[PDB]
Parts: C-alpha cells; structure tokens; sequence
C-alpha cells in the first residue's frame, strides 16, 4: 500500500547541513500518523531521531539534536523531511524514513546510506 | 470562649478582646438556594450585612490611627463631663456592658474627636515632611 | 534559630468545587446567555514541575455543565407556547402520494378540532406528522399525553452549538494538563495556567461524537476502567472523519392561531418526492479510522485476539440510534450500517445509514415535559466532524472471542468529559508558614 | 504573570509573593442576569464568597500583627517537631507546594501561637503605656 | 461637607480627603425585595459592587505600603515628563479636578512603580533580619 | 525634588452607569414599591466652580425610569385576574336610551355566556362596552383577541401617581444643574451635588406634559437638534395651564365569579343622561401660554417668518390624541381644538376638548399583554396643571412658511428628560497621585 523513498546527498561535509527527503506514496503525508526518521550507524543497532505528524506538526525529537535537528513536511509534494545542522563524523549512518502508527513502524522506506566527510 | 467576658470588669475583659474580635466574620443547600431563590436572597443579604458592619468597624479603625491592634491611644483627653469618674471605680469596678450604657450618648462626640486627632497627626507629620 | 514567619501570596492551591463563568446572533441561546467577552487569552502560563494529579472521570467541570445546559435550555423554552390542547383524537390516513417505498407508513395525515382564538369556537386543522411521534388509540392520539403536557420550541430560539469557554472566579484558576495523549488520569508532567478554558460546542449526541477535537498525534481510547464491561469507552481520532446528513422533502409551515396569541406550527404538504432521511459516511475513511482504533484497542487485549464491531441492541431510539440536531430538525439514524466488521487481527465507496426524525422530544430522559420541534421549510443539509465514538464491552467469559463492541448511548456527561479532561479547578491558597532567622 | 512560581523554590518564590497576592481580587449580561434571577443568584454567591475568603486572610494577618507587608516576623520559636528541617534543606530545596504538604497538620498549631504572641506584644505596649 | 473640595487647589482640598473619604461606605422594603426578587437583586448587586470597589482601594494602598493614613510618600521620583510642572503651578493653582486630567495616562506608570518600591522595601528589611 | 505621593480622598469624579434607590397610601404602587423615606434632604452641597458638563438627551437615569416603571407595572398587575375567558363572541346592540346625540354608537350592550365557578355550567351575563374595545365580526368579539389574552387590573392597586426620588448608591453622587435656562447640554456653570433627587410624578401622557415643574423665569424650548425635523420639541412652560376634565355619567360596577375566586367587573347600567367625556382648557390661558411659546420659538427660525400650530395627524390613538389616566380612567382626548393658530408675527372663555375612554390599555406599545381597567363607580372629576408640551417640526422645503407644528407622541423616556435633565450620576474616585517633596 503505502511506500516510502528516501532521497538526498551520500556525503555532506563535517559542519554542513544534511538534507534527506522521504516522498510519500500509496497514502497521504497529511494523514494522522508519525513520520519519522531512523538512523543507523554502521556496525551499530538502529537509532531514533525524531518525527512529526501529517495533520499536526506536534514533533518529538531526540533531545541531543534539538539544537541541530529540523523536522519538517511539505504537503505539495506529499513529502517529509530530515535536516540536520553542523553534521559531524559521528552521524555517519543509514537513514530512514518509516511511518509510526499506534504501536509499531508499518512502513519503511529504503533508506540513504550518508557519510560524513570533506 | 466567646462572650463569657461579658460580666468581667473592664480591666479584666481587655485580655478578651482577641476572644470575641475573631469570630465577627465566623451540597443539598448548595441546589435547595438556586431553587425558591427567595431563601437565597436571605442568605445573601445576611452574608453582605456582615461584611458591611465588619468594613465599617475597619474604616472607623481606620480614619482614628487605630487599624492595627485592639488598643490604641488617641491623645484625645477624655472630657470628665462624658464621665465624671475614676479609672478604679470603672476599669476596676464595672463591666463592658455597664459601661457602654454609662457613657452610650457620647459616642458620637468622640469619635469626631478621634477623627480630628488624626488628621492633625497626618497633617503634622506631612508638614514635618 | 528560626521564628515562625508568615508569607502572604505564597503560590499554592488545593483542589477546587467552584462554578464557572462561561464566556463568548441575537436568538442563540448560548450567546444571549454570556456575554462575558472572550478571545485575547494569551494568558496560559506555563507551570515548570508540578507535575498535577488529575482526574477526568470526575471532573466537576463536566457535572456543571451538565445542570448550566440543561438549566439554559428549559429557560429558554419555558416561555413558549404549551400546546396542551394539542392532545386530542386525531383522525389519521397514511400519506399516499409523490412516496418512495421506505417512507410507507412513515407520515401520517391527521385532521383534528382545534381550537380558535375565541372560548367558544374550533376549526378544522390538519398536520402532517411523522409515525415516531403518534400513537394509534385501541384513531391517533399524540404519543405525549401519556405523561406531559408538552410545548413548542420557539421558532426564534437557537440551539446553533457556538462553542463557549469557562472561566475561573477570582481566587481560582484552571490547570490545564498539555502532557499529549494524556489518557486522563494521573500526574500530568505538563501543566499551564489557565483563567479560560478553550472554547467547546455543546454538541448533543449519541454514539457518534460530533464536532469536537482531534487528538494531537494518534487516536486514543480511554475509559475509567478498562476492564470493566460497565463501563464506557471513549475513543479520540486524531481525524475527522466526514459525515453528510441531509433531510430531502422541501418541507412547508402552516401558522394556527390556538389562542389569543397562542400560535402552533404544523406541517404542511411536502413539495416534490417524499424520501427517507440519511447520512453518508466515507467509506474508506471510516475503515481506516476503526482500523486505528482496533490497533490502539488491542494494547488490553489478548495476543491475536479477535475483535468485532456489533450493532447498538438496546431497548430504545436514544440508546440504539445515533441521536443529533441539525438544521433544527432530529434525528435518529440506524448506524448498524457503520458497526459491522471483523479484523482478524491479520488483514491487508459511501455507507449510506438510513434516518428518521421526531418532533416530540424529551431531550434528557426525564418522564414528561418535551418540547415539540416545530418544522423546518425547505430543506436540511448538514455536513460534520465525527470526532470520536463512546462504545461498551460485552465483558462475557473469555475463551478468546473478544468483544464485539457497541457504540451506546448515555447522558451528557461523557459528550462533555471527552473534552474537559484536560482541565482541572483549584482553589489558591496565598497564605502560609515557614521558619526564619528573624524577630520583630 | 501569575502561577509561574509555584515550583520555584519557596526562596525563589519569595520575591513573587505580590504577584499572586494581587490578583485575588481581581451590558448584555446586566438584563441576562435580571432575568431567570438564579444566574444573578450565582454571580452574587461567587462574588460573595470571593470577598469573604479575602477578608478571613485579612483577619487573620490583623490579629497576628501582621496586616501590612507581605512577609512579617512574629516571634515564636519554630518548634523543630513540626519541622526538624534546615533552611537549607527547605528555603533552597523545597518549593512552596511541597512544603505546605510538609506541615499541613501543624496549621492550626501554629495559628494559635501567633495569636497570642500578639496578645502578649499589644499587653507589653499597654502595660508600659 | 462631601464634595464641597471639588474646585479648590489641591493643596488647599488636601485637607478635605478625611471628608471624602469617609462617606464611602456610607420594615417594608424588607418585604418588597423579598417579593418580586429581581429588586432584590439589583439590591445586592449594588451592595456587592461598593464592597468590591472599596476593597480594591484597599488593596492598592496595601500593596504599595500606603495602608493607614491618607497621604503616603513612596519614594519613587516623580519624572518630569509624567507632569514638567512646578509644585506651585499644580498644588497651589490646580484643582484635584483639573490634576487627575494633567496625568491620567500615567496611572498605570506609577502605580506599577509604587508596587515595586514597595517590594524593594519589604525585601531590603527582610534581608537586614 | 519631588517623589510620587499618594493621597486618598481625592474629591474627583468620573461618569457613571449605576442604579438609583428610588425614595418617598397602602395600595399605591410607588408607595410600596420603595419605601426607602425621604424628606430631610437640606444635604444639597454648592459646588464653586466646577462647571460640569450635561447632556439631557444621554441621561441614563430617564432610561432606569423607563426600565423600572415598565417592571413595577407589570408585576403590580401580574397577580391579579387573567380574563382569557372573556375572549368569547358577544351579542350586542347599541345602547339607545338617555344618550345624547355624540353618544350614539359609542356604548354597545353586549350580552354573553360566561363561565362559572363549576367547570359544567355557564352563565347569561351582559356588560357594557365602550366601542373602541370591541370589534364586529364580519356580532362582536373583544378586539384584544387577535393578540393577547388580557388580564383585569386589580382594583386594589393604585397607580396614583405620587412623586418618587431617586438617590445614589454609596460610591456614586448626583450633581444638579441649577443654571437657570439651562437648555439641556453643555458646561453649566452651577452645580450642587445632592444624593437624592427632588421629587417627580411619574405621570404617563402624550402631547400634554402634566403635573411637572415649572420653568423658573421663562418659558423654555428645548431639543437634541432643533434643525432636525426628526427630532422632539419639549417646552416647559413657566406657568400652568389649567386642564379640568371630567366623565360624566354615573356609572355602576358589577361583579361577576368567572371562577373559584375569579371575579371579573363588568359595566352596569348607566344612571342619569349618557355624554361625552371630555376637557375644558382655559382660552386665554392657553393663548397666552403660546404666544409665550411662539416668541421663544422664533429663536431658531428666519425673520418675520410665520409660525402656524396644527392637527395632530397621525395613525393611532396614542400617536394622534392626548391620552391620560384620572380617576382611574383612560381617556384620548382631541386636542385638534387647542393646536390651531397663526402668529402672523404681527399681533396686538373655555375650549372644550371632546374625549373618549378606553379600557383594554396596551400602556407601552407592545403587541400583546393589555391590562382591562375595571369600571370606576360615580364620576370622574380631574384638574390638572398642564406644565409642557411635546412637538414636532414638518422639515419641508423653506419658502417662508414655517412649520406648522404639531404635538404628538412618543416613548414615555421624552416625559422624564423633561424633568431629568438637571442631573447627572457620577462615580467617585477617592484614589490618586501628585509629586510631593517628602520622602519615608
Ligand atoms: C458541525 O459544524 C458544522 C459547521 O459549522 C455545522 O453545520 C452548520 O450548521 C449551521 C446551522 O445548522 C448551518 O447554518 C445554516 O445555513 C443555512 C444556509 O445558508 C447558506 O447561504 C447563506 C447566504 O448568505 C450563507 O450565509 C450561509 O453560510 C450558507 O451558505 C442558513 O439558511 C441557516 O440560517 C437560517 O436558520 C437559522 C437557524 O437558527 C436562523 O437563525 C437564520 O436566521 C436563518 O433562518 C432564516 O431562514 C430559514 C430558512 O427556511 C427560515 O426558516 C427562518 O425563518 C429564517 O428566515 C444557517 O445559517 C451551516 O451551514 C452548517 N454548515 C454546513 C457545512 O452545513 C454542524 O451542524 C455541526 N454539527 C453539529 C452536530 O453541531
Ligand atoms: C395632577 O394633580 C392633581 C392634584 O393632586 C391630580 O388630581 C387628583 O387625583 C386624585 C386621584 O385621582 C384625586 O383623589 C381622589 O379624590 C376622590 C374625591 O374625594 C373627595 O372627598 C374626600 C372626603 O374626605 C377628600 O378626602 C378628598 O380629597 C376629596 O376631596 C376620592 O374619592 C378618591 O379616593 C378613592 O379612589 C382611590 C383610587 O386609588 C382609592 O384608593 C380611595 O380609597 C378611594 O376609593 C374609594 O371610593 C371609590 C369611589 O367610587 C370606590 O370605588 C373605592 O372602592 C373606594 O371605596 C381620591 O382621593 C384628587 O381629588 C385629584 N385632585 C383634583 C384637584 O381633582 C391629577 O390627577 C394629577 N394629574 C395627573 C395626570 O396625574
Ligand atoms: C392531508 O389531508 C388533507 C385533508 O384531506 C389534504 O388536504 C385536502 O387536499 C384536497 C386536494 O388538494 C383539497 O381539495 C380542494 O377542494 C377545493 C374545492 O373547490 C378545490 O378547489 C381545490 O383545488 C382542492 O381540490 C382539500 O380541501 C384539502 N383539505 C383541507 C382540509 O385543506 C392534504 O392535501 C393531505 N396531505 C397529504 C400530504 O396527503
Ligand atoms: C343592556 O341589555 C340588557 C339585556 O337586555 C338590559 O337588561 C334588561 O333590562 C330589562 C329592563 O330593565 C330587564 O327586564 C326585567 O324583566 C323583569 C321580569 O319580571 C321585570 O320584573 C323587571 O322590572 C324588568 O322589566 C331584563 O331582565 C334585563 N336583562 C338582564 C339580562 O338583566 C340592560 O338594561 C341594557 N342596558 C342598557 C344600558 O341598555
Ligand atoms: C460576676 O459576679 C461575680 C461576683 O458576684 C464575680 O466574681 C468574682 O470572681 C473573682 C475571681 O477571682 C473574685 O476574685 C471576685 O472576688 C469575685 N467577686 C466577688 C464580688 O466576690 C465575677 O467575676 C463576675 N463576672 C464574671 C464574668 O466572672
Ligand atoms: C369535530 O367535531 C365534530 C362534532 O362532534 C365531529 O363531527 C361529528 O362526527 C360524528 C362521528 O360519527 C358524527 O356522528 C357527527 O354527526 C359529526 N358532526 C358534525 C357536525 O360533523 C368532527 O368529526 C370533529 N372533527 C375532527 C377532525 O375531529
Ligand atoms: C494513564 O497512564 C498512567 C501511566 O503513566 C496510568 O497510571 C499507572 O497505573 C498503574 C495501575 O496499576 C500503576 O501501577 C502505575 O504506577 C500508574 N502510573 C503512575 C505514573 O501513577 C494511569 O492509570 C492511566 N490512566 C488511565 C485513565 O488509563
Ligand atoms: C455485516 O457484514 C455482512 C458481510 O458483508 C453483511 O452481509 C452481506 O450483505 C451483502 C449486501 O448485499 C449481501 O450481498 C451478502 O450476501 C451478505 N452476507 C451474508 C452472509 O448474508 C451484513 O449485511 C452486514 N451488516 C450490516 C448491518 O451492514
Ligand atoms: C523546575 O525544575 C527545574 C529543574 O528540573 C528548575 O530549574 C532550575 O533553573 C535554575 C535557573 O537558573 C537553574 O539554576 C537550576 O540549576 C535549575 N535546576 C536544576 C536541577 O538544574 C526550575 O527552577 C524548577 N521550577 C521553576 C518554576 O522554575
Ligand atoms: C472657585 O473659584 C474661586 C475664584 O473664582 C475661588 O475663590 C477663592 O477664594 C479664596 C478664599 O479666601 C480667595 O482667597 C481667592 O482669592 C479666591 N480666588 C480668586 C481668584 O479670587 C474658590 O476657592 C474656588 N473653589 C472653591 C471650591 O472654593
Ligand atoms: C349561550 O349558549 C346558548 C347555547 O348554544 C345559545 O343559545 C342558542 O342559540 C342558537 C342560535 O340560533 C339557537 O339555535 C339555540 O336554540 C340556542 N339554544 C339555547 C339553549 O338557547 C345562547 O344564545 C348563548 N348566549 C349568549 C348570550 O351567547
Ligand atoms: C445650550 O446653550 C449652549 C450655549 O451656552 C450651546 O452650546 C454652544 O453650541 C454651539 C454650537 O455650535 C457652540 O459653537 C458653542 O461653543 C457652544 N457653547 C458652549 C459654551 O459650549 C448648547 O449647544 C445649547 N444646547 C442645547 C441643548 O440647545
Ligand atoms: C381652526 O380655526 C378656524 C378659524 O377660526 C376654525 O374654522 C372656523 O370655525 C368656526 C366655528 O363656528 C366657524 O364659524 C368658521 O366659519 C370656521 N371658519 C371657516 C373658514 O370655516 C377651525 O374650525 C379651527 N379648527 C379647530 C380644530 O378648531
Ligand atoms: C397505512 O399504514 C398501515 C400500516 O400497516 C397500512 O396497513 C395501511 O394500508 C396504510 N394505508 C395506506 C392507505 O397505505
Ligand atoms: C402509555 O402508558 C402505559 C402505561 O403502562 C404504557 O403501557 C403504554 O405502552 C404507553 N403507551 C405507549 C405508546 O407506550
Ligand atoms: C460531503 O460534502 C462535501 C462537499 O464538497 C464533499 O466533498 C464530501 O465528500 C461529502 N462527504 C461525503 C461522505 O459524501
Ligand atoms: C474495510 O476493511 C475490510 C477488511 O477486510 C475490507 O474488506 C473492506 O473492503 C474495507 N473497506 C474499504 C472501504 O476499504
Ligand atoms: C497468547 O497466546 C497463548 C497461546 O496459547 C495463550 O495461551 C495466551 O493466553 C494468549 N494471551 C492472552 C493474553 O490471551
Ligand atoms: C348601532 O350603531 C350602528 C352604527 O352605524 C347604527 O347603524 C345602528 O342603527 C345603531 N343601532 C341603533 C339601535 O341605533
Ligand atoms: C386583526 O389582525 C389582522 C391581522 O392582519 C388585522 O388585519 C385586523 O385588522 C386585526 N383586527 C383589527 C380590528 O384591527
Ligand atoms: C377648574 O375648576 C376650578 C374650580 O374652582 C375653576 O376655578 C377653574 O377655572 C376650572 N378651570 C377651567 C378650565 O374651567
Ligand atoms: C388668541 O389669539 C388670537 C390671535 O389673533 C385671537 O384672535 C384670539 O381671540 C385669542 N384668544 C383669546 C382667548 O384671547
Ligand atoms: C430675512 O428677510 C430677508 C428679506 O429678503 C430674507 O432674504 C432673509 O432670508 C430672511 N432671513 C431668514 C433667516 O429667513
Ligand atoms: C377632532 O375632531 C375633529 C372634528 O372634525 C376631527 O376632524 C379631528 O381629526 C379630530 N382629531 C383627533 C385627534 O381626533
């Protein structure tokens, strides 16, 4: 039904901001569910950053990256998006999109593999 | 343990005057008065009432130098024509009760005395500074 | 060391049993009813800590707006008409003209002596009126005469749902818990001051939630006991789902002097087809909301149990029916149509409900009384916000088979608490003690 | 503005204490409530009761010798029963919602203490003059 | 013998303010109101309201530690911008009439600087002990 | 130099909304209705200076006045009968018996079948009536009928109009203007505060102002805007003029037991001859009287210009006649023989206005309600002092020729301004600030 697809750079260089899109389709970016973004680090377990609801902004973010991490939707292009400042070499991950409702993420995406150098 | 001093001397009910000065503002009920609201109307008056003598009291306090304390001074000096008699023979001798009827035709008399040592006070004082 | 000393305007409070301002058309009864002007409410204030203990299912705030609605509406249709020489023998036929089949025996077409202006004449009037309302004697008879005396709303009074907000008396305030997906109960992390509430509707209804609000980030289900089968569970979406309701049958009004000033508004011949009344449901909107609600629902049920939805059984119209007013008018309409599914718990276009409506209604239980709708001309179109679903347990011996569910009706009170969960009134307490190093 | 203390430390709070305090005070409707009367019933009760719990505060700081300012020292001696707490456990630590939890059940205590150390002060003054 | 002060200079009406002052809480009916209510509600709510006004009076002079007495100096500096006048051209010359025009966008300004005044005060006592 | 000094006492003053007291017979409604004394009022304070602006055609207390009379009445006469059975189709004729020829047609004899105490039994009764209260069928029916069930004002309730004072509430004073001629607007240099009013009669009239005060020095014309022909016109008079009024007739009164302690009064018959009632105005007193008025007039209006007064034309009893109650009676005047004239602008015993009575009264327009005066037993004798008048401009196009003028109608709030304009309520402000060179 639905399907999720990340798109964005693979490498952003340290200080920069990193900017991933996940298109929605199959469904609508404005209905009540959590879009959400994921990360997982190479080597490492799986990592949640933070989401935003399609009818309500009402976001949740890690608490480490609020002071660099945006959350944010664009209903035009039925689409949601992961923007995230001052990259370091530690954010060096797998990112996902997924879609969070009630209890568990029914849909996924493919994810970005970004890497963080000059 | 609240009008048990009315009998006492003067002299020994002034130790009372806290007893009986706080108890001037001592459901079902509560769905009964927004019905017949006629009884409402009766609780209400009587609630008003109360606070209307109680504000009175505290303006009268007031406008002598008096609100604060249950006693005070006022450097009025007392007119021996409103009583003609010696503090051992009413502090010591006579009740509040008595009292207030011996002198109850001067009340007037003095608390417009009262009002003007006041005002001279104030005006002393603003004058001073 | 430390000496008693008194702090006056410390910022404490204990709970509170208060009563609420209300604040804010000419003929809207909520409107003429408060005047107390509101809107600029920047006033929340944000409480860091505290971390308050609420309690919606038993929230005074509900309890009052239960007495101050119901009060307000028997205020405001106490100086009508009293139609009680309405309670005659009426002489009835079935109307049998422009009619599709499933308004058969649905209106009837009664003549009657009425009375005239003057104590000494009557007139032969007629009205049309709908079955739900009248009673066949062993001839009709109006159904209220059993019980009550009944009167006729007047026709510029409205009932038009604007929403209002309460507001503390000096010497109380409202907290309001902002902690989202607050189920209602417990120790809110996130609290503000409030002196006003936000506004809500007074939005009468069974089953069906009308027009209320939309949970933040996901539908939540919430009861006073979830375990209990006595109790209701009241379901949030975080989605309207769209209801169209419409009454067809370009109606007309007759106006009939009763009395010397005493006028009775009865229905006259209807224009055009005579159709059954109804409401259209998206039919995928629907799904995909009970879809969220059995998912958020199986967080208190077995693993892999299996739950249906059911129809409303029941003894009666306000207890089986989706019950709303709109357009003036009210209906009754069948919502089995909705309450019909089974979702395996392993699963990968508008439902049409069919509706009646009633002129004589008693509004809140109660035995008598009643206030007779007069007719509306023309025709009803009415599109709505469902907001949430009030819904019971079966609560019957577990051998798997999970409840079947059914949405019911109930008093006011749940319409109301639904929405007031959030809020909780106390009572400021400025003076209080501490020990300090200090004497006069 | 107004609540925003009431988590802040009861030494921190102490400097709001004129914000809280001063809001306890704080057409259409005028023939609205001059008609089904048992709304005027209400608002007449609300207004009512909002100034009575107004003036048993007032009462209270009078009799206390407290009436006027918002922090006073009254002179009886912290019983260390009701509290064995230190001002730096309580003043820097506590907030004044949980204190007031703290000695809820000394209130009572404490109240009469203060009554009469004022009996004993305005005694002492009389007494001397 | 009330507002007889209400034209004269401000300095000469400064002596009138005990007689402006003390009129503000200044069978049969008893029946009538309690018939036909709705008298007897506008009764209580004009009694209700000259409460509530008289209090808020209070309260204001309590807050900026202006309770007890009628003239007050709070020692916030009079900004000549408020009124650039000199004190003969206004206490000798205008009348409170005439003043309460010249300034009456700057109450607010001043009363929220008497509220501070006063808790600076009450703080700086409290630190001293 | 100087620090902020609060002073409270202040003897300043804002304007104010407020409700009066009113201040002062056993079955007077004034008399009983506020039983608050006055007398002893010599508490009138001069005020030097001050020079406080009014505005008479603002005042708000003539609008308490219209508010509380209204309320007074009706609740006076609230308790009383309720005759909607009197609402029934009558038999009538004329009476035609010792009638004078202006009589005839006037006084119908209507017989009809009245209930009695016993739900099963009626009674044949008959009453008489006066014309203007009941209306022809296509026999006769009551004309309230098409309207209001009406109700019969009881008898034991006096509307004499004794004068009342109104008094401030505590907090709030009353200045009084006592510029002579003040006309009702602007800066009047003299003031007094009092906290009661001087007595006023709350007399209800058209056209003719009755039993007011006099104008100290001269005759006075007053209006919101005297170059608006939509405006009112009221002229005090600084003289009376005397008005005797009389219904002749000696009439009896019967009383019929309509119900368990219902009694209705009907009209019996008439003893001695039947006539006209009707108003005697002294001719050269009125002559006088505007020929005061029209040199006043001509204040505002061009040179040599011809003033004329005319027929109150209009479409009803109250907008057209001089309507009053005496002696307990309703009587509409035809004043057409007082307002006819031309001043030429060059100029060097008793005029009889004939009357008619009513008893089905709506008294302040209204589309129902209505309160039956019951029958007054003997004669009416009245004199009045007729003290102003109430008029308005036509506002045509000017070539010369000058209004006509006409006397006329309106609310009861133009025959209270009329004395209210020398007040106006103020709030006291007690709290304010000046520099002062003192510091704590
Ligand atoms: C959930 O929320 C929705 C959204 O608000 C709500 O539905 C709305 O309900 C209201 C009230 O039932 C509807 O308002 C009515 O609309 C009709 C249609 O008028 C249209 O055209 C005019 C032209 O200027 C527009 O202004 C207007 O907005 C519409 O586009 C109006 O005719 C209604 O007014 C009449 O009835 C009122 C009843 O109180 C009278 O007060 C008013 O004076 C009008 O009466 C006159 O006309 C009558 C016609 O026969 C006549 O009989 C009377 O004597 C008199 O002459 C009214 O404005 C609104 O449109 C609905 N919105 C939608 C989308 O349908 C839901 O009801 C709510 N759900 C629940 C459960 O509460
Ligand atoms: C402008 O100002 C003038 C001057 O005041 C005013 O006219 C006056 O109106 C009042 C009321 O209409 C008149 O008073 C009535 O006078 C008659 C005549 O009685 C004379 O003899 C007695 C003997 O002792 C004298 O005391 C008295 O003064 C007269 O000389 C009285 O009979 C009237 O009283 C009866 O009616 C009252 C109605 O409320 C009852 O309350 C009262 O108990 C009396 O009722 C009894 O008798 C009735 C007779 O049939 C009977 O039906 C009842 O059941 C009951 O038994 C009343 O005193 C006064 O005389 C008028 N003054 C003049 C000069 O005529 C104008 O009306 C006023 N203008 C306007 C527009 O307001
Ligand atoms: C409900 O029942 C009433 C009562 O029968 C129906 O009203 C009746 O309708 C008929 C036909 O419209 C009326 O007949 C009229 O007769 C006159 C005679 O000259 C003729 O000129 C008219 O053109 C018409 O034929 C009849 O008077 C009328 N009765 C009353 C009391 O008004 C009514 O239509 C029925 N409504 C429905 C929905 O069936
Ligand atoms: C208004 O109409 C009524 C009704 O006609 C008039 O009353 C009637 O007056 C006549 C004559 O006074 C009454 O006749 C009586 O008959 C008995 C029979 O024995 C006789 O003994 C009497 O002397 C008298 O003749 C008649 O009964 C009476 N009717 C009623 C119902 O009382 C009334 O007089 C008319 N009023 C006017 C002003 O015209
Ligand atoms: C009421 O009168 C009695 C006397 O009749 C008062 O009794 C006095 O009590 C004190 C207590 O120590 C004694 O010392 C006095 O000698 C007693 N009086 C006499 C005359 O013996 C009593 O105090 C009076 N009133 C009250 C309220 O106690
Ligand atoms: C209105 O009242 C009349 C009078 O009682 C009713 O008509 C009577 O109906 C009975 C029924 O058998 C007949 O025997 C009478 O002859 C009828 N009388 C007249 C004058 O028609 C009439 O039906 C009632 N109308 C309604 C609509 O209830
Ligand atoms: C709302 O959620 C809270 C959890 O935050 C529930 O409170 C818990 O209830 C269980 C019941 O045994 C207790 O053991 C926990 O200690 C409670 N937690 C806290 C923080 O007190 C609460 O019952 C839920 N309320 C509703 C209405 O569902
Ligand atoms: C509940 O769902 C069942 C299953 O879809 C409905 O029964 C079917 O209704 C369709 C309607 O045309 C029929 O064609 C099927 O044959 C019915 N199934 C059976 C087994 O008879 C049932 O009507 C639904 N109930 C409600 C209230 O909508
Ligand atoms: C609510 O709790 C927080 C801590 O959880 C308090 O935050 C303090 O804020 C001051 C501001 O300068 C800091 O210096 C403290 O260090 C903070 N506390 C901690 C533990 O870090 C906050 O003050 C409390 N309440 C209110 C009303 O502010
Ligand atoms: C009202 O204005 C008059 C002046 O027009 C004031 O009169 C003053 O009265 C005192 C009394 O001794 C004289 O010394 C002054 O010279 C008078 N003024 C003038 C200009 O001559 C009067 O005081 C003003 N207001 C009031 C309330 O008295
Ligand atoms: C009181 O009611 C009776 C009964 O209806 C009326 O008298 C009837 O009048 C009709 C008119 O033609 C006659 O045909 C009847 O024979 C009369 N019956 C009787 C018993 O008289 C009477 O006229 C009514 N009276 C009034 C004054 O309205
Ligand atoms: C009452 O008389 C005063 C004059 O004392 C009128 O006020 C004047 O109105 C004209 C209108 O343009 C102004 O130009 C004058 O300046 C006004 N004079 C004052 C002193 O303000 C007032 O309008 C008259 N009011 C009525 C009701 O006729
Ligand atoms: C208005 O005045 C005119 C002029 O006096 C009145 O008309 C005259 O009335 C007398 C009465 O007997 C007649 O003799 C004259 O012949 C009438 N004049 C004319 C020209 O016909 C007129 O009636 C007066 N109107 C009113 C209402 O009194
Ligand atoms: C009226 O309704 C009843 C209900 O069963 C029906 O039997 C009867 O035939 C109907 N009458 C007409 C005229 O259809
Ligand atoms: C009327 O009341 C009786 C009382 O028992 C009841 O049995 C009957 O069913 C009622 N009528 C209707 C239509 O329900
Ligand atoms: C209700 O009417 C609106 C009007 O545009 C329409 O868009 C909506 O789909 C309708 N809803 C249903 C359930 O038909
Ligand atoms: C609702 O869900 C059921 C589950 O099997 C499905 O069969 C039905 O087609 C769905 N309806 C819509 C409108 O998708
Ligand atoms: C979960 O499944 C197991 C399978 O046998 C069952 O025994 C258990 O009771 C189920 N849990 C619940 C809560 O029903
Ligand atoms: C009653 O009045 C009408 C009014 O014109 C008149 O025609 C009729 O002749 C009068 N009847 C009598 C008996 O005079
Ligand atoms: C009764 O009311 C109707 C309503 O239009 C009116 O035309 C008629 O003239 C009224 N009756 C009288 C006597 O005015
Ligand atoms: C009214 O009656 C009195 C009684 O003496 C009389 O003097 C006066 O002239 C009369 N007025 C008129 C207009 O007749
Ligand atoms: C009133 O004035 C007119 C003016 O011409 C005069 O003719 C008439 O006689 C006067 N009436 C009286 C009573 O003097
Ligand atoms: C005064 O008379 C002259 C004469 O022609 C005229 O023009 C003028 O308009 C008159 N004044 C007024 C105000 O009518
Ligand atoms: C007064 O009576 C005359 C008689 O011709 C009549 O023309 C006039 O219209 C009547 N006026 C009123 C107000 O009744």
């Amino acid at each position: 039904q639905v399907q999720l697809q990340e798109s964005g750079p693979a490498v952003v260089q340290p200080s920069e901001t990193l900017s991933l899109t996940c298109a929605v389709s199959g469904g609508s970016i404005s209905g009540g569910y959590g879009w959400t973004w994921i990360r997982q680090a190479p080597g490492k377990a799986l990592e949640w950053i933070g989401n935003i609801y399609g009818h309500s902004g009402s976001t949740n973010y890690k608490s480490s990256l609020k002071r660099r991490l945006t959350i944010s939707t664009d209903t035009s292009k039925n689409q949601f998006s992961l923007k995230l400042t001052s990259v370091t070499a530690a954010d060096t991950a797998v990112y996902y999109c997924a879609r969070w409702s009630t209890a568990d993420f029914d849909y996924w995406g493919q994810g970005v593999l970004v890497t963080v150098s000059s | 343990g609240f009008l048990g001093a009315a009998g006492s001397t003067m002299g020994a009910a002034s130790m009372t005057l806290t007893v009986q000065a706080r108890n001037l503002l001592s459901p079902e009920c509560q769905q009964h008065l927004l019905k017949l609201t006629v009884w409402g109307i009766k609780q209400l008056q009587a609630r008003v009432l109360a606070v209307e003598r109680y504000l009175r009291d505290q303006q009268l306090l007031g406008i002598w130098g008096c609100s604060g304390k249950l006693i005070c001074c006022t450097n009025v000096p007392w007119n021996s024509s409103w009583s003609n008699r010696n503090l051992s023979e009413i502090w010591d001798n006579m009740t509040w009760l008595q009292w207030d009827k011996e002198i109850s035709n001067y009340t007037q008399i003095i608390y417009g005395l009262l009002e003007e040592s006041q005002n001279q006070q104030e005006k002393n004082e603003q004058d001073l500074l | 060391n430390l000496w008693v000393t008194v702090y006056y305007g410390v910022p404490v409070w204990k709970d509170a049993e208060t009563t609420l301002f209300c604040a804010s058309k000419k003929h809207n009864v909520w409107a003429t009813h408060c005047c107390v002007p509101t809107d600029p409410n920047p006033q929340e204030i944000h409480l860091e800590n505290v971390t308050e203990e609420f309690n919606m299912w038993k929230n005074n705030m509900v309890e009052q707006m239960h007495t101050d609605i119901i009060s307000l509406w028997d205020q405001s249709l106490k100086p009508c008409v009293k139609l009680t020489p309405l309670c005659v023998t009426l002489q009835c036929t079935n109307v049998t003209n422009n009619i599709t089949d499933d308004m058969r025996g649905e209106l009837k077409n009664c003549s009657f002596n009425m009375t005239t202006e003057l104590r000494d004449k009557k007139q032969k009037v007629y009205s049309l009126f709908y079955r739900l309302d009248v009673v066949q004697i062993n001839e009709y008879r109006l159904i209220n005469c059993n019980t009550s005396a009944i009167t006729q709303a007047c026709p510029k009074v409205s009932f038009e749902p604007i929403p209002i907000h309460y507001c503390a008396p000096a010497g109380f305030a409202i907290l309001k818990c902002k902690d989202k997906k607050f189920n209602g109960t417990g120790p809110c992390p996130s609290v503000s001051t409030v002196q006003c509430t936000h506004g809500i509707k007074p939005v009468v209804s069974t089953q069906l939630l009308l027009n209320g609000s939309l949970a933040e980030e996901e539908v939540m289900i919430r009861s006073e006991n979830i375990t209990n089968n006595a109790k209701n569970i009241l379901v949030q979406f975080n989605t309207p789902v769209q209801i169209n309701c419409t009454r067809p049958n370009n109606n007309t009004r007759k106006s009939i002097r009763i009395g010397p000033g005493q006028w009775f508004y009865a229905t006259g011949d209807i224009i055009g087809d005579i159709r059954q009344a109804h409401c259209n449901v998206s039919k995928a909107t629907w799904n995909e909301t009970l879809g969220k609600v059995v998912k958020q629902l199986r967080k208190h049920f077995g693993n892999n149990t299996i739950i249906r939805f059911a129809n409303s059984s029941g003894g009666d119209l306000e207890v089986t029916t989706h019950s709303f007013n709109c357009g003036g008018e009210f209906f009754y309409c069948n919502t089995s149509g909705l309450f019909n599914s089974t979702w395996i718990s392993n699963t990968s276009d508008s439902i049409t409900l069919p509706c009646r409506i009633k002129q004589i209604i008693n509004m809140w239980q109660r035995i008598g009384q009643a206030m007779y709708a007069p007719p509306i001309q023309g025709v009803i179109r009415c599109v709505s916000n469902i907001t949430g679903l009030i819904l019971t347990r079966d609560g019957g011996s577990t051998n798997s088979t999970t409840e079947t569910f059914r949405p019911g009706g109930g008093d006011m009170r749940d319409n109301w608490r639904s929405e007031l969960y959030k809020y909780k009134v106390v009572k400021i307490e400025p003076l209080g003690v501490a020990p300090t190093r200090c004497k006069r």
